[PDB]
RNA sequence: UAGCGCCGGCCAACUCCGUGCCAGCAGCCGCGGUAAUACGGAGGGCGCGAGCGUUACCCGGAUUCACUGGGCGUAAAGGGCGUGUAGGCGGCCUGGGGCGUCCCAUGUGAAAGACCACGGCUCAACCGUGGGGGAGCGUGGGAUACGCUCAGGCUAGACG
RNA sequence: CCUGGUCCACCCGUGACGCUGAGGCGCGAAAGCGUGGGGAGCAAACCGGAUUAGAUACCCGGGUAGUCCACGCCCUAAACGAUGCGCGCUAGGUCUCUGGGUCUCCUGGGGGCCGAAGCUAACGCGUUAAGCGCGCCGCCUGGGGAGUACGGCCGCAAGGC
RNA sequence: CUUUCU
């Protein structure tokens, strides 16, 4: 778990138009495009992942957040790769911040999924044995990953601060320690652990939380094999 | 353990063809006199609900005074809006000095010995997030020295 | 032209310091320095030093600020809250040693200029003088 | 001068039990013994809410109708523990409580702070030999206060005088039933008074 | 001997009856057109008490003339624009002066009043004694950071 | 043809010569005034048609002052960014006009839009500040009475201050 | 076209 050469990937990213704030973790513009620091990356790394153990050594829940298309699959996979809930589809308004009402949905789900194998599988027109069918098709589109939370997470792993705006601003109100694989075109200062580098991209997305995750597992007692997520990376 | 001062509860309406339709606010300060004093301003279709509903939004915000011997530790003036408030520490004896708004916060707080003025708008929701608001930056010579150090 | 360098320094630190510039610069002069003597003394930044910009010469100011906050605007709490002229040009401020005001009942300072150079309110005090008001901090 | 009146009804108002009559107000009859309730026509029915105003009204009203004293009185007492250093509320309490009558009624002398007056007003009383009528007279630190030999036979000053047999006295004073007197040693502190009063709001009072 | 004002809100103190946008109240908001805690009386209550209430005037509240301590895009408030007199304000370095400014001593700042202490009249009001404070100005001595002044130097303003 | 302002580059010269500005002087849209000239179109007033309950209007047909030039006067305005001038300081992004550069970008001057911090009652403002400061001028102090009265000053008058 | 008041 770490290296450097991981110019493989990552680094620099995001035309220019930045976030001034950014100015940290950048190392210059090239054809164009600003070049983030890996030195730097690697620095936040350590650091970062660093409090993850802790977290993780301590049996600590950690929500991946990952709505951006671009790792929408990758934050299923890690999540799912580790007892570790997420949001997929959409972050939907107070999920953190309205909790134990978002909950209520998560109840349903179960709730619903029973009645779907109970005695009354076939019972009520068919009507409603199709509404019900679909009460459960979006409550397991959007309730997939954020299933498991049984509580407010500990922290929260977001893939692009800046898309996932509302998911931060919300853990933050509620002093929930925020992590994230920003760069370029974010808010540093919002971000209580940064992985500064490639917000975008896959063979970028995929490195990091992968890692990330085997160090959650690499300090659990888990010792697990290599990611099933890098075949998603093609 | 937490006592509860209710400020003001005011009516207020809304229109709808056909009719005003009302809704309270109240305004409500909670505090253990100890030291942490909390304002909470919950609206609702009826009184109590709304009373309620500010007592839950008052605990849920909370300041830490640095009560020093009944009083404060130095002067404070802050403009939230139009309003603006004035803090001066005061010896024992002194009483709290303050208008309705002020005072119920600053007693609740724990605030034995204040001197105080209101200044600019008065409006109470406003002038009451400026008294909070004014606590939340009072210091003490510790803090102060604290952030000087290094 | 710079109508007063005292407030102009003032200013561009107050000004850093608000959107947490680390250093700050500010054209020299023997003056300005022996206020930023102790701006440093006490505490108030983390110090400054003579620079040479495009020539001429300037004054780094090594902003101060207190740590990472908690929840939204983890933004750092002001060392200097406050910073303000007080004797201005066109409306000089003197005062008697019995007349020097107790910035922030003590926790903040003004500094004051007096013919035994440029002393705090305790300096000046303890050294029983006054002088021109220059500035309060907090 | 002074109240004259229905007293209990002071009594009743202020809530608090007030002890104006001594005797009695320890017999199942103060009226605070099962009427707590205040006077008139009213008496019984819900309160609302008092406003700031209220609360430091009566609170002083309290204070105040225990030591019966005209407001002008006690408003003057009141600048005066102002003005003078130590905190404001004790000050005062002490001020109060160095009244020459409310001396002669903490001394068992007299049944209650009324009756007190009296005596000092009817003569039978003494601060040091010299005999003093003068009910808001400052009795000191130091001051003997006696009973009017002449009077010493009065059977009031008897009976009152006896039951004083026993009963314990305030810790800044001390009496010699034996000849009838009594000395002032120290201003009673806050601490050594139990008045059912919160003087920071009568101060807040005084405040507006 | 005990009276007077008040009890819709500001503001402590509520009911019945009478009246019916009348008679009236009223400081402001307002109250009265048949259930009026707002008029009139009564019962009760609140506050003061040999006083209580009114009117008048001053300060306050009024940071509402803002020195302390406010203002001017749309609320009252930028001058139609320029050129420019007086005046106000004045970059960096050094030296002389020591006008401002700061300090010390000293004189003055009467008595009375104000403040503190003790004392006299049974208390207090009132009064006596003692003590401390006091800006301003005069005189002498001192300081020189800042402001002024004078002299010298500089190029970062300005002009060419 | 005569002439003002202004910006950039070079950093070459002077060496604080600076900023603001009560009065003063000047400039100041339109309409308006005086004398002379001009007069196509337009067009207050006005003369007619129509519409209308009426039409001293809106629509239609005519039409004088005027609009034009000269010399002189008037001096006002939603004379507006409804935002005095100067200097320093405080993220950026985007479009544009003009100059320089090693010219697919940097850099100076100007015009716009979105915006950090911040300000604001809100709307909004935000390196073209309404933010942070300093200097100087002007101005405000509830509405109506009223830009009126009186007085003064200016104007030929209207009228202005 | 115009097309008042309550
Ligand atoms: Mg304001
Ligand atoms: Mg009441
Ligand atoms: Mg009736
Ligand atoms: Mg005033
Ligand atoms: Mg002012
Ligand atoms: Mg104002
Ligand atoms: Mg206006
Ligand atoms: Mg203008
Ligand atoms: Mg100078
Ligand atoms: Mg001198
Ligand atoms: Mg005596
Ligand atoms: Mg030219
Ligand atoms: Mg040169
Ligand atoms: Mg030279
Ligand atoms: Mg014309
Ligand atoms: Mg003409
Ligand atoms: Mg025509
Ligand atoms: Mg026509
Ligand atoms: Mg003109
Ligand atoms: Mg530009
Ligand atoms: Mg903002
Ligand atoms: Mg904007
Ligand atoms: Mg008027
Ligand atoms: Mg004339
Ligand atoms: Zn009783």
């Amino acid at each position: 778990v770490k290296e450097l050469l991981e110019a493989g990937v990552h680094f620099g990213h995001e035309r220019k138009r930045w976030n001034p704030k950014f100015a940290r973790y950048i190392y210059a513009e090239r054809n164009g495009i600003h070049i983030i620091d890996l030195q730097k990356t690697m620095e936040e790394l350590e650091r970062t992942f660093r409090f993850i153990e802790d977290l993780a050594m301590r049996g600590g829940t950690i929500l991946f957040v990952g709505t951006k298309k671009q790792a929408q699959d990758i934050v299923r996979m890690e999540a799912e790769r580790a007892g570790m809930p997420y949001v997929n589809q959409r972050w939907l308004g107070g999920m953190l911040t309205n909790f134990k009402t978002i909950s209520q949905r998560v109840h349903r789900l179960e709730e619903l999924e029973a009645l779907f194998a109970s005695p009354e599988i076939e019972e009520r027109p068919k009507k409603e044995q199709v509404r019900l069918k679909h009460e459960l098709e979006r409550l397991q589109k959007y309730l997939s990953g954020f299933r498991l939370l049984k509580r407010l997470p500990d922290a929260i792993f977001v893939v692009d601060p800046t898309k996932e705006a509302i998911a931060v601003r919300e853990a933050r109100k509620l002093f929930i320690p925020v992590i994230a694989l920003a760069d370029t075109d974010s808010d540093p200062d919002l971000v209580d652990y940064i992985i500064p580098g490639n917000d975008d991209a896959i063979r970028s997305i995929q490195l990091i939380l992968s890692r990330a995750v085997d160090l959650i597992i690499q300090a659990r007692g888990g010792v697990v094999e290599p990611s099933p997520s890098y075949a998603l990376v093609q | 353990d937490f006592e509860e001062k209710m400020i003001l509860i005011r009516r207020t309406a809304r229109m709808q063809a056909g009719g005003r339709r009302f809704r309270f606010g109240a305004l409500v300060v909670v505090g253990d006199r100890q030291g942490r004093v909390g304002l909470g301003f919950g609206k609702a279709p009826e009184v109590p609900l709304a009373v309620q509903k500010a007592g839950y939004y008052a605990r849920r915000n909370m300041v830490e005074v640095p009560l020093q011997n009944g009083t404060i530790p130095h002067e404070i003036e802050v403009e939230f809006g139009a309003s603006k408030i004035v803090l001066k520490p005061a010896a024992p004896g002194t009483g709290v000095i303050a208008g309705a708004v002020p005072r119920a916060i600053l007693e609740l707080a724990g605030v034995t010995d204040i001197l105080t003025k209101e200044l600019g708008s008065r409006n109470p929701i406003n002038i009451a997030y400026a008294t909070m608001e004014a606590l939340r930056q009072l210091r003490t010579k510790a803090d102060v020295e604290r952030l000087r150090k290094g | 032209m710079l109508t007063d360098p005292i407030a102009d320094m003032l200013t561009r630190i107050r000004n850093a310091t608000r959107v947490y510039k680390e250093s700050t610069d500010v054209p020299a002069s023997r003056f300005k320095e022996e206020i930023l003597r102790i701006l440093a003394r006490e505490g108030f930044i983390k110090g400054y030093e003579r620079v040479d910009v495009d020539g001429k010469p300037y004054l780094r100011v090594y902003l101060k600020y207190g740590p990472r906050r908690q929840g939204p605007d983890p933004r750092p709490e002001q060392v200097i809250h406050h910073i303000r002229r007080i004797s201005k040009p066109g409306r000089r401020v003197y005062v008697g040693v019995k007349e020097i005001p107790r910035v922030r009942r003590g926790l903040g300072i003004a500094i004051l200029s007096t013919s035994k150079g440029v002393l705090t309110d305790r300096e000046a005090r303890k050294l029983g003088v006054g002088g021109e008001l220059i500035c309060e901090v907090w | 001068g002074r109240y004259i009146g229905p007293v209990c009804r002071l009594c009743r108002r202020e809530g608090v039990k007030l002890y104006l009559k001594g005797e009695r107000c320890y017999s199942p009859k103060c009226a605070m013994e099962r009427r707590p309730y205040p006077p008139g026509q009213h008496g019984q029915k819900r309160a609302r809410r008092p406003s700031d105003y209220a609360v430091r009204l009566r609170e002083k009203q309290k204070l105040r109708r225990i030591y019966g004293i005209s407001e002008r009185q006690f408003r003057n007492l009141f600048e005066e523990a102002s003005k003078k250093k130590g905190v404001t509320g004790s000050v005062f309490l002490g001020l109060l409580e160095s009244r020459l009558d409310n001396v002669v009624y903490r001394l068992g002398f007299a049944v209650s702070r009324r009756q007190a007056r009296q005596l000092v007003r009817h003569g039978h009383i003494t601060v040091n030999g010299r005999r003093v009528d003068l009910p808001s007279y400052r009795v000191r630190p130091g001051d003997e206060i006696a009973v009017a030999e002449k009077s010493r036979n009065l059977e009031l000053i008897r009976q009152n005088l006896e039951a004083m047999k026993g009963r314990k006295v305030g810790p800044w004073l001390s009496l010699d039933v034996e000849g009838m007197k009594g000395k002032f040693l120290r201003l009673p502190d806050r601490e050594d008074l139990a008045l059912p009063v919160q003087e920071n709001l009568v101060i807040e009072f005084y405040s507006r």
